[PDB]
RNA sequence: UACCCACACAUGGGAUCAAUAGGAUACCAUAACGAUGAAGGUCGUAAUAGAAUACGAAAGUAUUUACCUAAUU
RNA sequence: AUGUGUGGAGUUUAGCCUUAUUUUUAAGGACCCGUCUUGAAACACGGACCAAGGAGAUUAUAAUUAUAGCAAGAUAAAAA
RNA sequence: AUUGUAUAACUAGUGGGCACAUGAUUGUAAGAAUGAUGUGCAAAAAGGGAUGAACCUUAUGAAACAUUAAAUAUUCUAAA
RNA sequence: UAUUUAGGUAGCUGUGCAAUUUGUUUGUAUUGAAGUAUAUAUGUGAGUAUAUAUAGAAGAAACAAAUGAGCCGAUCUUGGAGGCAGUAACAAUAUAUGUAUAGAUAUAGACUAGGGUUUUCAAUUUAUUGAAGUGAAUCGGUGUUAUAUAAAA
RNA sequence: UUUAACCGUACCUAUACCGCAUCAGGUGUCUUUGUAUCAUAACAAAUAUUUUAAAUUAAAGUAAGUAAGGGAAUUCGGCA
RNA sequence: GAUUCCUACUGUCCCUACUUACAAUUUUGUGAAACCACGAGACAAGGGAACGGGCUUGUUAUUUAUCAGCGGGGAAAGAA
């Protein structure tokens, strides 16, 4: 039960949709999401099947310390880029979660957009390790939330 | 070596249960109870000051003595059958 | 006061303060018979002996 | 809104043995200048 | 694009304030165990039973009281 | 300790004091606090960050100062 | 020259010091060791010696205006 | 009527602000008390007063009293969460149709000590729940002793 | 011959024991096929497990090989 | 066991060169620790607690905010 930090304006044409604690990184989502926001819903889905069969790359932006050169980032002008998987897949289940509820309430598929995107963290999920000289060190994961609304363009 | 080379070798089992405390604590060579030291009559005294509060009296069932201390705050109900023949002893 | 605790020592990276010993649980390893400590006693306890009534 | 069935969604039973695993002890039990 | 600041809205955590079938101290009464088998322990009994709690083959609501136990042919 | 949205500066310099509607700049001043020490910004020691806890109180016996009742006398000793 | 002087009672900190000017003892000599008289730093602000615990002017609440001391007047930097 | 006095480490004395509880007097509150977050005024200063949002049940002032009565530090105690950093360190056999055709690494199986339902099956995804399963005159113990408590070889 | 009482009979031998662990360590006894002109070493049977990133290109590492002519001149020492 | 000399032998050396495997360089998954007064660019001389990253006079860097190496310094980290 995360509320949205968007503001409606017109309670009808705008679609939402959840995920609450995903067992996915949360460093490696945000990484994805930076670039989704002011796209066709049509463009979205075309550009996330193209990572997983690495056509096309992410620019990693704020946590980018030590990631490979390559010249598929020349398209935003960077100059570093990565293709992860499991994030995508996170994200690609979101997004026909929206399809399908636009055909019953029996919208336009065409005419939507992406308007608010927005992860956060979550509560932690607690580990162990054994290493050398007989010490224990923790071995924690951490999730996130994953927020995202549609609206249709004017 | 003496660290973990020498942990493989210790398979034998040497305390089993007691008959009186329910510990196990009966050495089965030295033949004696490490906790209640089985064979004497008496009970060995405790350790120190904590050991006295695990096992006290009071802690336990008291089939009996929840009993006797009833008696004393309210009198005994009488058996009737068992009340008419202590008046026939000499 | 009810525990068993003595101080380790120097040499280990830690305070003077006396320690829990034993092992087995999150207590052991924690402080003791202190007044800056958790669940240790105060100083200066108070006392019965205080003078409760006056002279007139 | 709503949440959805996915095989992402979190598990009640990973819940059980991570407290689980949050409880243990955090503190246990050549050289310079050298002449005879 | 990254780095810095200002404002508005959402995550993370359990501090502050208010309550309370719990504790601490002083005083008064009692001061009742056991071979007619004590204190303590082990195993069993619920129509659908695990922890806690009560109870002994008459066993989960005025008599009975399984086996060790000073345990005693 | 973090996320989203809007607005603003520059790439040659963190934060603080004084004076100024050129206040996301300009001119002057200004080494990091606590502590032993004749002497500390020191190539002397402790301190990565927030919340809550944390150290001259009590008793007996003497003495000086201030105050109250009675005064050649003064007093709640145990008890009734 | 001084409007007071004199007398009692109670109680704390300190007992590792260093520097400048004048003059000495030991030592080849030392930012070395040890005594004598005065004033300082320790515990003392602002201005000047580029910078410096002790050198030179100089007595202490918050401010504004004029006059000097120590030191300076090609430029950084107020002033032939 | 300071035209005279005012710095200050160790140290001594005076006037004042903050917190919890007790006797007496005065007063507030469901058209909204205590707490918390932003502003404004006021005090040389410890601090105080008011305004707006949120929340939902009790709190303030004066004259006197009793102290477990005011933190940046102690390699201080307990809890929560950073940077370094998605960095070190570990895991990653082939087939267009497959309950098969191939490749690759490792000798294997029984009694005792230790473990105690991990056994088998069903349903749902080295897990969770529920049923079923151990049959002895001739296989072990129970027997004798090791020169006043001893053998599963 | 309603004669032969009482207790244990599932499963694991190392990813079902002990070393805080699905740890290159440790742990009593026995059995085990074929070629192998002394044997050893080695290979094959038997039985049990197992699914999908890139590559003619770095430097410096841990192992295994080869070297014209000279033959201890290297070094504390023919250490390797 | 400790020490010296002859013969054979050799990349120990003159003086180094070439090939292969495993880690490393590139991708996906699981995902830590030591250390941290502040570190916002680096030097020459000065005085100073007599060997400054910061103080005083001088000389100076800058690729859209990188990637892979290296062991001069942080009187580098461990242990009152
Ligand atoms: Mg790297
Ligand atoms: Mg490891
Ligand atoms: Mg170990
Ligand atoms: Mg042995
Ligand atoms: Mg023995
Ligand atoms: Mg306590
Ligand atoms: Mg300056
Ligand atoms: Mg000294
Ligand atoms: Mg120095
Ligand atoms: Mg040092
Ligand atoms: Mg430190
Ligand atoms: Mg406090
Ligand atoms: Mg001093
Ligand atoms: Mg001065
Ligand atoms: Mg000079
Ligand atoms: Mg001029
Ligand atoms: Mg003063
Ligand atoms: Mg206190
Ligand atoms: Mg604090
Ligand atoms: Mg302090
Ligand atoms: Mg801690
Ligand atoms: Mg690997
Ligand atoms: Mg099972
Ligand atoms: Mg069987
Ligand atoms: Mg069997
Ligand atoms: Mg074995
Ligand atoms: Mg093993
Ligand atoms: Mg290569
Ligand atoms: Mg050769
Ligand atoms: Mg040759
Ligand atoms: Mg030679
Ligand atoms: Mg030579
Ligand atoms: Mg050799
Ligand atoms: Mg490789
Ligand atoms: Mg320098
Ligand atoms: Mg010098
Ligand atoms: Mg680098
Ligand atoms: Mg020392
Ligand atoms: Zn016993």
């Amino acid at each position: 039960a995360i509320n949205f930090a968007y503001d409606v304006v017109d309670p009808t044409k705008v679609i939402k949709s959840q995920i609450d604690s995903a067992r996915v990184s949360f460093k490696k989502t945000r990484e994805t999401a930076n670039t989704l926001r002011k796209r066709s819903l049509l463009n979205a889905i075309s550009y996330l099947n193209n990572v997983v069969v690495k056509k096309e790359c992410v620019p990693m932006r704020r946590y980018a310390r030590g990631c490979g050169h390559t010249r598929q980032a020349r398209a935003f002008n960077q100059r570093k880029g990565r293709w992860p998987k499991k994030s995508a897949l996170a994200l690609l289940q979101v997004l026909e979660n929206i399809k399908e509820q636009a055909v019953e309430k029996g919208l336009e598929v065409e005419k939507l957009d992406l308007d608010h995107v927005q992860i956060c963290r979550a509560p932690k999920v607690f580990g162990r390790i054994f290493r050398a000289h007989g010490r224990v060190n923790p071995f924690n994961k951490s999730p996130c939330h994953i927020l995202v609304a549609a609206k249709v363009r004017d | 070596s003496k660290g973990t080379a020498s942990f493989g070798k210790k398979n034998k089992r040497n305390h089993t249960l007691c008959k009186r405390c329910g510990k196990m604590s009966y050495h089965k060579q030295l033949r004696k109870c490490a906790s209640c030291a089985y064979p004497q009559p008496k009970m060995r005294t405790p350790g120190s000051i904590k050991a006295r509060r695990r096992n006290a009296l009071g802690t336990g069932r008291m089939r009996h003595l929840k009993k006797v201390i009833h008696e004393h705050v309210h009198g005994k109900k009488v058996n009737p059958i068992l009340a008419a023949f202590w008046k026939t002893i000499k | 006061m009810q525990h068993s605790a003595v101080s380790w020592g120097t040499g280990r990276a830690i305070a003077r303060c006396p320690r829990i010993g034993g092992g087995g649980s999150r207590r052991s390893g924690q402080g003791a018979f202190a007044n800056f400590c958790r669940k240790g006693r105060m100083a200066h306890p108070t006392t019965t002996m205080r003078r409760w009534c006056r002279k007139i | 809104f709503s949440s959805n069935y996915a095989d992402h969604k979190i598990d009640l039973l990973s819940v059980e043995n991570k407290d689980f695993p949050k409880k243990q002890k955090k503190v246990k039990d050549n050289r310079d200048r050298d002449f005879g």
